[PDB]
């Protein structure tokens, strides 16, 4: 009541429906995301359709909307169209259909064919490209990480990297920590555009052996002591020359109480990454490392990297990160 | 720095809520055959000011409040006033724009508690009932007025740009005061719908200047701007003014609440 008659009938005639004009029922893939195809086939196009979880709109969905309706780059992930359904006050987003992953990309080649090294490069130029686009706009991401790293699959965008944020719980929450920048590990409050790279540098290295670089065996607090044993293992203890303000972090007495350098001193990333058959005067290597540099203001920026010389020696990366190749990695289940 | 602040010129403010002026009086001729022009004016003045009052009350900034304000003129430069009650819809926008940042989900019992008592203590010469809406009219309305926007929330406003041209003049402590609280007044007119939030932020910084006698031209001729757009913001500016000294609201509001157009109930 108290609302105009003509004006919400008017309204409620002409409003779309989600459900009058997409097929999705027994589709899901992943609140709730489905694989969708329209009824009135104009066009052929495969559609991912998302409900966002819960009803009305609350703080965290608000400003997500906001932000994905102003982003427009190919190398992420664009919001087509928001559905609003008065009866049960649900939100449905609506995005073009990624095939594939980088998580099931990689798990494909970890399972007995390593990654084309051709592909890897262009993988992380897209990531890279990607991620300046946000972080030129002030957006940061804050949860990295190769499932989050969607490709596309046959159609005008075959191969092209789009970034997301496929709705995974952020930090009694499930989650990984190996994605995750040493300052965060030792109680940084805020994010930053340096943790993004990061987790790049991660998922970069991740790409050239098939496995997690820090790799370690529900949970509440930020301090991980395993976690930061792993990166240790593989980097070696930081110098305070090569991280002074490393003493300003709050869990920093922590670290001295529960770590000696010493149990680290044989520890480096180079002895990491050949003993995986990677050359560490190769310009791959090199990227790698200042991508992984334990200090925050120690880590080069995106557009930096993304004129790194790895990327004008042969192979040059492509549009289509496949390369013209048939795409062996297999498509999504239904659930 | 915020968030998409570099974007304007690939944003949807400016490619979808930059109007046209003729379309917009053109839609506003459904609500004049029951309000005069004047009254229509005097109208969005007052509820450009309920709006202030409600963000004062929540202890918002004034972007906050810019933007709530900017969503609800949105609204009713395509709908009649007699679509959604006005009353319900101000406090939905500051709801809304609060959610748009982080700290922002205003609680129930407080959005509530803010619309009546600013509404009973500031505006009883208006309103002698209580505020009769409930937290589910607000989230009804909240709907509504996301479907009519498509989901544009990003708002650019006249500060930011005001800003960094007041420190380019060296003159930040002079100026900024005056000129700030001249693009406020701004948001009692159609100006942010119809131009680009830096060159409303340049018109204001004009008015500022000629009112405290300062000699900016030099620095004026330097910029590469249409300055033909900008002196026709400054008319309006100018006679905002002249409006406001004419204008008792207090004396006149609830007559001119009581001429606008009523919603058709169901059969
Ligand atoms: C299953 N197949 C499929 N193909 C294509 C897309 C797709 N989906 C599912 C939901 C996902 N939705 C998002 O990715 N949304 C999204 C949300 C947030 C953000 C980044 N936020 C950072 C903090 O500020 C708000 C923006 C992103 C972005 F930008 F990272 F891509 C995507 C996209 N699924
Ligand atoms: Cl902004
Ligand atoms: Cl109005």
């Amino acid at each position: 009541d108290k609302m105009d008659y003509d004006f919400k009938v008017k309204l409620s005639s002409e409003r779309e429906r989600v459900e009058d004009l997409f097929e999705y029922e027994g589709c899901k893939v992943g609140g709730h995301v489905y694989k969708a195809k329209r009824k009135d086939g104009k066009d052929d196009k495969d559609y991912a359709l998302k409900q966002i979880e819960g009803t009305g709109i609350s703080m965290s969905a608000c400003r997500e909307i906001a932000l994905l309706r102003e982003l427009k780059h190919p190398n992420v992930i664009s919001l087509q169209k928001v559905f609003l359904s008065h009866a049960d006050r649900k939100v449905w987003l609506l995005f073009d259909y990624a095939e594939h992953d980088l998580w099931h990309i990689i798990k494909f080649h970890r399972a007995s064919v390593q990654l084309p090294r051709g592909m890897v490069k262009s993988l992380l130029y897209q990531i890279l490209d990607g991620i300046h686009y946000l972080h030129a706009n002030w957006v940061l991401h804050r949860d990295l990480k190769p499932a989050n790293i969607l490709v596309m699959g046959e159609g005008p965008e075959r191969g092209r990297v789009k970034i997301a944020d496929m709705g995974f719980a952020r930090l009694p929450v499930v989650v990984t920590f190996w994605y995750r920048a040493p300052e965060l590990l030792l109680g940084a409050r805020h994010y930053t555009k340096a943790i993004d790279i990061w987790a790049i540098g991660c998922i970069f290295a991740e790409l050239l052996t098939s496995e997690p670089i820090f790799h370690c065996r529900k949970t509440s607090n930020p301090y991980h002591h395993d976690q930061l044993d792993r990166i240790f293992n593989v980097m070696g203890f930081p110098a305070d020359k090569d991280w002074e303000d490393i003493k300003k972090m709050p869990e920093h007495s922590t670290l001295m109480k529960d770590f000696r350098r010493n149990t680290y001193t044989n520890c480096s990333l180079i002895k990491y990454m050949e003993k995986h058959k990677v050359k560490p005067d190769s310009k791959a290597f090199h990227l790698l490392q200042k991508l992984l540099t334990m200090d925050p203001i120690k880590r080069i920026t995106s557009e930096q990297a993304m004129q790194d010389p790895y990327f004008l020696e042969d192979p040059l990366p492509t549009s289509d990160v496949f390369a013209g190749c048939q795409i062996p990695y297999p498509k999504r289940e239904f659930l | 720095d915020k968030a998409m602040a570099g974007n304007f010129w690939q944003s949807s403010h400016y490619l979808q809520w930059i109007l046209d002026k003729q379309d917009l009086l053109k839609e506003r001729q459904k609500d004049l055959k029951f309000l005069s022009e004047e009254e229509y004016w005097k109208l969005q003045i007052f509820f450009t000011n309920v709006i202030q009052a409600l963000g004062e009350h929540l202890k918002l900034r004034q972007q906050v409040i810019a933007t709530a304000t900017v969503y609800f003129k949105r609204f009713y430069a395509r709908y009649s006033l007699k679509s959604i009650d006005p009353v319900l819809m101000a406090p939905t926008c500051v709801f809304l724009a609060s959610k748009v940042e982080e700290f922002g989900v205003v609680s129930n019992t407080r959005l509530i508690a803010a619309a009546t008592s600013v509404l009973k203590t500031r505006f009883s010469y208006a309103f002698p009932k209580e505020f009769p809406y409930r937290m589910n009219h607000i989230l009804e309305c909240e709907f509504y007025l996301l479907e009519l926007m498509d989901c544009c929330l990003i708002v650019y406003h006249p500060y930011r740009p005001l800003l960094q041209y007041v420190q380019d003049m060296g003159q930040e402590d002079m100026l900024l005061p005056l000129a700030w609280r001249i693009v406020n007044d701004t948001y009692r007119t159609d100006l942010c719908l119809l131009y680009p939030p830096f060159m409303i932020a340049l018109a204001c910084l004009h008015v500022a200047c000629v009112v405290q006698q300062k000699d900016a031209r030099q620095w004026f001729a330097e910029l590469s701007v249409d300055m033909e757009k900008i002196l026709e913001i400054i008319r309006v500016i100018l006679k905002l003014y002249e409006q406001w000294k004419n204008f008792d609201e207090r004396k006149e509001m609830a007559t001119i609440l009581s001429k606008m157009p009523k919603p058709k109930p169901p059969p």
